[PDB]
RNA sequence: UAAGGGCAGACGGUGGAUGCCUAGGCUCUCGGAGGCGAAGAAGGACGUGAUAAGCUGCGAAAAGCUGCGGGAAUCGGCACAUACGAAUUGAUCCGCAGAUAUCCGAAUGGGGCAACCCGUCAGGCCCCUGACACAUGAAUUCAUGAGCGAACGCGGGGAACUGAAACAUCUCAUUACCCGUAGGAGAAGAAAACAAAAGUGAUUCCCUCAGUAGUGGCGAGCGAACGGGGAUUAGCCCAAACCGGCUUUGUGCAAAGUCGGGGUAAUAGGACUUAGAUAUAGGAGAACCUACUGGAAAGUAUGGCCGAAGAGCAUGAAAGCUGCGUAUCCGACAUAUCGAGCACCUGAGUAGCGC
RNA sequence: AAAUGUAGGUAUAAGUAACGAUAAAGGGGGCGAGAACCCCCCUCGCCGAAAGACCAAGGUUUCCUGAUCAACGCUAAUCGGAUCAGGGUUAGUCGGGGCCUAAGGAUAAGCCGAAUGGCGAUUCCGAUGGAAGAACCGGUUAAUAUUCCGGUACUGAUACUGCGAUGUGGUGACGGAGAAGUGACAGUCCGGCCGUCUGACGGAUAGGCGGUUAAAGGGUGUAGAUGUUCGGGGUAGGCAAUCCGCCCUCAGAGUGCAACCUGACAGUACGGGAUAAAGGACGUAACCGGCUCCCAAGAAAACCCGCUAAGUGUGUUACCCGUACCGUAAACCGACACAGGUGGUUGGGUUGAGUAUACUAAGGCG
């Protein structure tokens, strides 16, 4: 369960519009770069050339009741994947 | 599927269906995030079926 | 007269008292039980949903997976809305047995600022990633232990304030507190005992004896036992004399050690001469109508009926006959529990003694 | 009904004190129900060895964008470090970590001690220090940038084209002060080249304005500096201390200067072009882990090199964590959007001995 979801954001759509081989996924926070290249290539059947990663802690969501009921979203890791020049991926 | 039909499968084939079920389950979760599916209830059903195959395959070895 | 002010009343504001109520407390009685953990605990971290902050449940098989018994139309937790599904081929739900069970933590491969970093070894994939093992200490590879946690027990240490109307002996007190370590209880326990010519015979606990005999800067204080009445009741095993074997040692003998036989005293004695029941799910379980008031009868007034059931809670007010129940009876695939003589022996740095 | 008695609520002083540095504001437009305060523009004013820029500690989403003005903001507010939602942090080389050791800590064998425990190596841990593995300039987003893109570099592994440690050596390896000579960058002035404009009033087709750029890496061995000097230890060895034959520092270290360089910034014109947009004079320790003097006499271990004992070419590839934003502060320590405190680096011009002082640019503020 490495890949959680692809990234469809304003920044990433522009990045793909310039580099057609550049895509971004959300992955399990404890997966390393070698594993991620294996997963994107064993599921989309492509040639991954480069992977960059960043770790996001979750946003705190502190509500109030009788005060300070802390909450937090789960942490995630972002992987920016570069394919072999000339290959694409279709999220539909 | 259903629990009765899963046990009917042989040991060699059950592992073949298992990897197929795990593979198709990751695509659906990715598909659901890109755009919600027609039947969201198939996510729970697929996930809880995978637990059924792991249970029966364990029973064959353990017992 | 009234810029303004005073008093009374009427109606409001604010605030949250009071009355009524309960979802939570408090003190106990009866029965059971008194642990969990290296097969990884207590307690946590991080995750887990169509949707998902927080709790709850669960653990990458992640509001859950598989059987067996129960039960019968709803169900996908608190908990809504929306959305999609499950289920009379028996879903959800309950009892029992299994499967899975990340990271930290005794934490145990080495380190470490808990929830992280770094290895050796054997296997299989491919810079990486799976799945094994690898601490220490006390016994003989194997077996064991460690840590946590109510009170009650037994041990090792051990205050002061206070009282003495000051204070040092004394008191508070062999308390508070700290540490070690058991069990369902523990400790004690079968006379080298009490008694006073009269007797009772292990230990423990209750009522008396008794605020007595004593003790004490004879101050403040401290404080028995005998005897009597109860609860409960229970008694046993070694060592030694001596005999036999075997090993060892010194030189056939003798000594030691080790197993077998002998033997266990106070009137002295000894040697020799159970399978059914219960527990953890369940099944059945009687009997009411009309009128009035009322938003609503269960109220009130008639007239019925049930009762081994007139305990209760809920229902639009206060219900034996509306519902869940109650009295009573009937039920378990699992698992859990229930002779003369003789002088040979009878525990040693012990009894006793000085400081 | 009273204990300077306790909780909750509401009064009085009172529409009073005060609204937190006397750096300062004025006008025109805009959105809007609503404007002293919000946005844009013109003018004015303050800081400028800072009140500008870059890190560390600490904080932990405050960062950007849309919606909102109940509460918060000492006023109002269409605004905000406020509420809600969405988005945003990209590394073979940077900073850590992986390696090494200091103070100290935990221990082994042992020692001590009613218990709990106290000590105790050359062992391990532990940076604020040492590493023989290595990158710098520019540009792009609303929000990241030695990380993405461009250009130009470097460092390990890996595949195809006799070795020598656990012992023991060498290295690593270290103070303070002082000035000088040589000479870059920055900066200033002079003078060409490129583009652009002709500025209230008297004068000027001669002037105003913006430019004319550069690092790591590579080369040279230049200024300058240092060197003409058979017993004591590390290499031919047995578990560092009574020997003998053998190759040297005669060259090392090193600015400046070539090259990297037909990149880049600003302004005009329309990704491309002018644009391959001369040069000087000063100034100038960044050579220097150097030189000279002095006494108070200036870490350790590992990396990297020895010794014996025991036994070039190409390609592929480089894992982990940090990276937003604040940071002489409204975001850290002070109960506060508090006149206090908070380590390191940079810090233009004129004036000056100066990093003092005064005025100003960039940038930031009223
Ligand atoms: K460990
Ligand atoms: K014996
Ligand atoms: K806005
Ligand atoms: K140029
Ligand atoms: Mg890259
Ligand atoms: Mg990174
Ligand atoms: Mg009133
Ligand atoms: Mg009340
Ligand atoms: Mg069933
Ligand atoms: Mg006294
Ligand atoms: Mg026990
Ligand atoms: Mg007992
Ligand atoms: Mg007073
Ligand atoms: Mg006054
Ligand atoms: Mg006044
Ligand atoms: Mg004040
Ligand atoms: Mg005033
Ligand atoms: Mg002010
Ligand atoms: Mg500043
Ligand atoms: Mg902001
Ligand atoms: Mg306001
Ligand atoms: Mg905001
Ligand atoms: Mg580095
Ligand atoms: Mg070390
Ligand atoms: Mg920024
Ligand atoms: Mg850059
Ligand atoms: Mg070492
Ligand atoms: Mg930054
Ligand atoms: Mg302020
Ligand atoms: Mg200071
Ligand atoms: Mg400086
Ligand atoms: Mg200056
Ligand atoms: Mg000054
Ligand atoms: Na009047
Ligand atoms: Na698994
Ligand atoms: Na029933
Ligand atoms: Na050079």
């Amino acid at each position: 369960g490495i890949i959680i979801k692809p990234i469809i954001s304003e920044k990433m759509t522009a990045v793909t519009e310039k580099m057609s081989e550049r895509y971004g996924f959300r992955v399990s926070p404890n997966a390393n770069k070698i594993e991620i290249k294996k997963a994107v290539e064993a599921m989309y059947n492509v040639k991954v050339e480069d992977v960059n990663t960043m770790r996001y802690d979750g946003k705190r969501k502190n509500r109030y009741t009788s005060g300070l009921i802390r909450g937090k979203e789960a942490s995630f890791k972002k992987a920016i994947v570069t394919l072999k020049k000339g290959e694409t991926i279709d999220f539909f | 599927m259903k629990i009765a039909e899963i046990k009917e499968l042989a040991t060699k084939e059950l592992q073949e269906r298992l990897d197929a079920e795990v593979a198709a389950y990751d695509q659906m979760r990715i598909n659901h995030a890109v755009s919600p599916l027609d039947s969201p209830a198939k996510l729970k059903h697929q996930r809880r079926m995978i637990a059924q195959m792991k249970t029966v395959l364990r029973q064959r070895e353990l017992n």
